[PDB]
């Protein structure tokens, strides 16, 4: 299909070509902007304990004030374009939500571990 | 107890580091703030409870920073400037008929190569040496045995903008927020910010312009209040307004040098030529120094206080040299500093304007400022003083102070004496019980 | 809190802000440094194999040479700058075990798979 | 041993100091440049599902037409460095072959976790 | 001796109107006669 080949398919079909896309003076600048571009992604994937993966659960329950689509009306009936263009706000507030509930998870993995 | 090794990363701690700080400022000045980055809407500031650090500001390289861009933004608009080079060139001059000027005429360099003009121009008495063949009649520029002129662009501002000063990320700023405080040993309230507040360029050599005031009482510091070696920075609680004027009314011509360049001179004065000066209100300044001598006595003993002028050196070094209008002024403080203060109108200042000047007091470097045309007046507010002790003396009666400093850089401690900066170290090693389970 | 809000709190308390921290021509400098810090504690977290996590528990026993001190002691009455100083001298000595810890269980792995 | 002092070492016995190797305007290009290698590399580990190990087991089968060598004549009698130069013309070829084994263990991923 | 001679030049001065003449030394080497060789005239290599 190719690269961004997905973006104007549904979500739903778009999250197959997932791996696809995982891939892929002056121009000291546009190495560096790679690099930070590249960084800044997996910095959030590592926090969030999604490193690695390409679709990661969470156990960050959906507020209905971000969205009250059906999951069908999501994923069977927009493109992810559409999709960030109404959670656009909500964001920043999804990922620190994300956060922290990594957070509290490893608290309890190590809580757990010194019981053994 | 088995305790194992545990990694911890995200971990909230700093060790005292040097880094490359960048400018930024709020969205053709000589600072090149077009170039800095875009300040943030709604800065950030966390107050960090229970933390007591170690400030030192007169070890601060936040100041050596600051510093060498303040030179190296001065040095980059020069560069495509035109050179005076060619105006190094035997002067005859005579009285314009007031002492500080004098109507000099020349041979100049034209468009054409094979061609000349006469340029009659005016100049201060102070960009004028005289010729060795002391005749009296025949006079050069001041810094042709010393350096190249270069004239600055007259499209080129030299009026102050706040510029924020940023560290990389993985790096932050500590700021101290204690009421008042010496810029030395423990700071009790701090505080972390990505930058520091703006911080607008002064070039000052005596008073300190336009800075910080102290929010409750006058704040003295020194890195040794003893040793009299050392500059003795005063910060005040309400500023004093210093007002200046150049009464003469300057008509400013311009005259080819040569292919893509220019000069431009004071070719006329309308109206009587008077003497620039500045005022200080009387009541107002001395009110200040009797707060100054108050706070002085809790650290020399109760002796009487005593402020003096100058005891010598250049003229840089002796009166309070400031930009106003673009143009180079400098002053004679000793209206200011001649009180003595026991325990138990306004004021005139003097001023000369120079238009040849070397800031930074570097060898081989020299600058011609244009002059502005028209009548210029300034206002601006007194924040601090720069004082030496005057010792050598081993008197119990009494002490002496001084004004000035020696060096620039005390300037710029006086805005960045609160600011540290620290490296964060996420990474932390801690025992636990917790042991890794291996498959 | 905010960013480096717990400094001030106990070791133990602050373990509840490890995101907080873990997120976040001159200016090219500082774009190359700031890439330059970040990697630096991420490549020895992904040697030590404990790349995405904010908490990682590993095999290496502690020194009692290292501090004497209790778990109370160190947990409920210092900061990680105090705990930072402690063992100023030793921290290197212990990054060492750790990755000399995490290439045997590599091995051991290894070994076990290819015995099943 | 320090830094490449097990290089001339065997495959099997170098295999215990891969630690040691995993650490670490023209000084600015160096530094980007660095920078590159370092993330070029963790860039495939990421792409092969072996991010944050030292060691990792993949399911591509060996091809038999790279080497004729039995464990014993690879682990215990030659070098690594003899042995990049035995399949220097096939490591493109191995690359390729555990790309796509990852891509089809992330399609499998991805139904295991609709299902749970 | 051969290796050196005695050499003279209008140089410039601090003040562009003004000149000054100066005589200094310098080794043949560094010196070249006059593409006519009367020998009374020379320029820097
Ligand atoms: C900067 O430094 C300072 C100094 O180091 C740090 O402060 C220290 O912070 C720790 C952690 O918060 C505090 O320890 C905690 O102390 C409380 C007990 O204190 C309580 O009793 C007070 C009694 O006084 C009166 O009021 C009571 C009301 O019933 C009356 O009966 C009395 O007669 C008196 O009138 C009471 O006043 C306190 O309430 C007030 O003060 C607290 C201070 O923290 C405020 O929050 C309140 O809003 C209010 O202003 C308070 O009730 C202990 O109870 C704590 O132990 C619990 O919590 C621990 C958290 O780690 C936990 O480990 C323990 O196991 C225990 O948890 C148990 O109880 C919980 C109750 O909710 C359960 O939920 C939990 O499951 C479990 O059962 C803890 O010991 C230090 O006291 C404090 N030191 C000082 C000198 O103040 C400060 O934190 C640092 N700042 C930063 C940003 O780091
Ligand atoms: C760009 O946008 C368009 C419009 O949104 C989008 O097209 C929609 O694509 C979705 C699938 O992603 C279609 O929904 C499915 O349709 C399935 C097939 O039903 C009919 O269409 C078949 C052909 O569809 C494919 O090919 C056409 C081009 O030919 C293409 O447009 C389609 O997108 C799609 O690629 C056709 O073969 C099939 O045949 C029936 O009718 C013929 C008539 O002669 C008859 O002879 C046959 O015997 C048979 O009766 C029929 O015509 C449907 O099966 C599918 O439902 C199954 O799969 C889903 C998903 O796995 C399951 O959830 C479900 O339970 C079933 O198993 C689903 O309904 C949708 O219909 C398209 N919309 C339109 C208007 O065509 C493009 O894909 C977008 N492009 C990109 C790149 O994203
Ligand atoms: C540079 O190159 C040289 C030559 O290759 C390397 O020297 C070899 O080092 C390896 C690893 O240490 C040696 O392998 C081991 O040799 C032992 C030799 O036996 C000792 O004891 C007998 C008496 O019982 C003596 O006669 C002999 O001289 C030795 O003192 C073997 O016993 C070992 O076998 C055991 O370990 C292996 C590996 O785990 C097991 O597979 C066996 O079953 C058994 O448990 C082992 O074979 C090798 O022998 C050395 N060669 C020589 C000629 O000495 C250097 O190590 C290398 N340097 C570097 C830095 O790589
Ligand atoms: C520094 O102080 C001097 C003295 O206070 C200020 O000069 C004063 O300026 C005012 C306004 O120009 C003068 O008023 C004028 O007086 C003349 C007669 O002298 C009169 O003819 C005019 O109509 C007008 O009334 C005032 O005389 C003048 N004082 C003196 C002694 O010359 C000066 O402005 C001060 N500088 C600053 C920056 O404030
Ligand atoms: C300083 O000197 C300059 C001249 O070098 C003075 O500028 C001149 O001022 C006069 C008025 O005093 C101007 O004439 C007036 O022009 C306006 C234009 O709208 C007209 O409406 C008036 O009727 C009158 O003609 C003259 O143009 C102006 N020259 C220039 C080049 O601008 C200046 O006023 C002096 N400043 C002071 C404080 O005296
Ligand atoms: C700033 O203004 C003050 C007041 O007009 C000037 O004060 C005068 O300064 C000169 C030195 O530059 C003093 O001359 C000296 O007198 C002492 C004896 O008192 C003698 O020992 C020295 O060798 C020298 O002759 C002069 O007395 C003093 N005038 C007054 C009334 O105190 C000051 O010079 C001005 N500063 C500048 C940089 O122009
Ligand atoms: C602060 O200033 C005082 C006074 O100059 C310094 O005290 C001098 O210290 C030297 C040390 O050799 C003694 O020889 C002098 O006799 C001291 N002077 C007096 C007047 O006592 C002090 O050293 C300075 N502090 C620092 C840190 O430089
Ligand atoms: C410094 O103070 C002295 C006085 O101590 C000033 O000299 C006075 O000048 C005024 C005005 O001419 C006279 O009325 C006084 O009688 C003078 N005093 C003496 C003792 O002669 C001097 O002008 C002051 N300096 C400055 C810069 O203001
Ligand atoms: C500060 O005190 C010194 C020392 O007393 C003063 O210098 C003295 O001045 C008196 C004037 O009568 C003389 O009698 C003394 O002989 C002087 N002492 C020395 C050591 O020379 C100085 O004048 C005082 N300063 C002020 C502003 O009053
Ligand atoms: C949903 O969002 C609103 C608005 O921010 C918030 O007040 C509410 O607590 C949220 N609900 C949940 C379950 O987080
Ligand atoms: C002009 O003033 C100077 C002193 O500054 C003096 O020597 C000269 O003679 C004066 N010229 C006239 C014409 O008075
Ligand atoms: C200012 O101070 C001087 C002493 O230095 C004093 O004589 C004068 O009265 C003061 N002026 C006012 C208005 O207080
Ligand atoms: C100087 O002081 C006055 C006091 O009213 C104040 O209004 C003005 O803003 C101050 N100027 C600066 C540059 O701070
Ligand atoms: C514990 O640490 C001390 C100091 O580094 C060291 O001498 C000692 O050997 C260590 N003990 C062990 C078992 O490593
Ligand atoms: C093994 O490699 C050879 C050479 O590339 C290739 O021809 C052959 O098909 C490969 N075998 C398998 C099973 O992939
Ligand atoms: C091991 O490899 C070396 C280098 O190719 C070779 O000389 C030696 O004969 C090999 N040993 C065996 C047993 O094949
Ligand atoms: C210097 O200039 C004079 C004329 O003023 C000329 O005669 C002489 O030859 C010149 N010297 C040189 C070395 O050109």
């Amino acid at each position: 299909l190719g690269f961004l080949g997905a973006a104007g398919s549904t979500m739903g079909a778009a999250s197959i070509t997932l791996t696809v896309q995982a891939r892929q003076i002056k121009q000291l600048q546009a190495r560096v902007l790679a690099v930070e571009h590249y960084l800044r992604d997996q910095q959030l994937l590592g926090i969030w304990g999604c490193s690695g993966k390409l679709i990661c659960c969470t156990n960050v329950p959906w507020n209905s004030s971000w969205s009250n689509k059906s999951l069908d009306e999501i994923w069977n009936n927009m493109t992810w374009l559409q999709w960030d263009k109404e959670i656009n706000n909500y964001t920043q507030l999804i990922y620190r939500l994300i956060e922290e509930s990594q957070n509290q998870q490893e608290k309890n993995e190590k809580e757990l571990l010194e019981l053994d | 107890e088995n305790l194992w090794v545990t990694v911890y990363y995200g971990v909230p701690v700093w060790r005292d580091a040097d880094t490359t700080l960048f400018c930024a400022s709020d969205a053709h000045n000589v600072w090149a703030t077009h170039a800095c980055v875009p300040t943030d809407p709604n800065p950030q500031e966390i107050h960090l409870d229970n933390v007591t650090e170690k400030f030192n500001m007169w070890k601060n390289n936040m100041v050596e920073q600051m510093h060498e861009d303040i030179i190296s933004l001065w040095d980059q608009s020069l560069k495509p400037c035109v050179k005076l080079t060619p105006l190094c060139v035997t002067l005859h001059c005579t009285n314009v008929t007031r002492e500080g000027l004098k109507n000099c005429s020349f041979n100049m360099t034209t468009e054409l190569r094979d061609k000349r003009q006469k340029v009659y121009s005016l100049f201060y008495r102070l960009d004028i040496v005289p010729i060795n063949e002391n005749q009296g009649s025949e006079y050069r520029l001041i810094n042709c045995n010393t350096s190249a002129i270069t004239q600055a662009c007259p499209k080129v501002s030299f009026e102050p903008i706040p510029i924020h000063y940023c560290t990389p990320a993985g790096f932050a700023i500590l700021k101290c927020k204690d009421e008042g405080f010496n810029g030395t040993g423990l700071c009790k309230n701090v505080s972390t910010v990505q930058c520091t507040h703006g911080i607008k360029p002064v070039v000052s050599t005596q008073l300190l312009l336009n800075g910080s005031l102290a929010e409750k009482n006058i704040i003295i510091r020194s890195e040794n209040i003893t040793n009299n070696a050392k500059i003795i920075i005063v910060q005040l609680v309400q500023p004093v307004t210093i007002k200046c004027i150049r009464p003469n009314n300057n008509t400013v011509k311009s005259i080819r040098i040569g292919p893509g360049q220019a000069f431009y001179y004071t070719g006329d004065i309308i109206g009587d030529i008077r003497q620039a000066h500045c005022n200080v209100t009387r009541s107002r300044w001395n009110k200040t120094l009797q707060e100054v001598a108050e706070k002085l006595r809790t650290y020399f003993g109760n002796k009487t206080i005593i402020f003096a002028q100058s005891s010598g050196g250049d003229l840089e070094i002796t009166t309070h040299s400031f930009n106003c209008g673009g143009e180079f002024f400098y002053c004679n403080t000793s209206g200011l500093f001649n009180s003595t203060w026991y325990v138990n109108d306004t004021i005139t200042l003097p001023c000369r304007i120079k238009q040849i000047i070397n800031m930074w007091q570097r060898a081989g470097q020299a600058m011609y400022a244009p002059p502005i045309p028209g009548v210029i007046k300034c206002e601006s507010n007194i924040t601090g003083l720069l004082l030496t002790r005057d010792g050598g003396k081993d008197n119990n009666v009494n002490e002496t102070f001084r004004p000035g400093g020696s060096d620039m850089r005390d300037n710029w401690r006086s805005e960045l004496y609160k600011y540290k900066v620290v490296e964060i170290e996420p990474l932390g090693v801690a025992p636990t019980r917790c042991k890794r389970r291996v498959v």
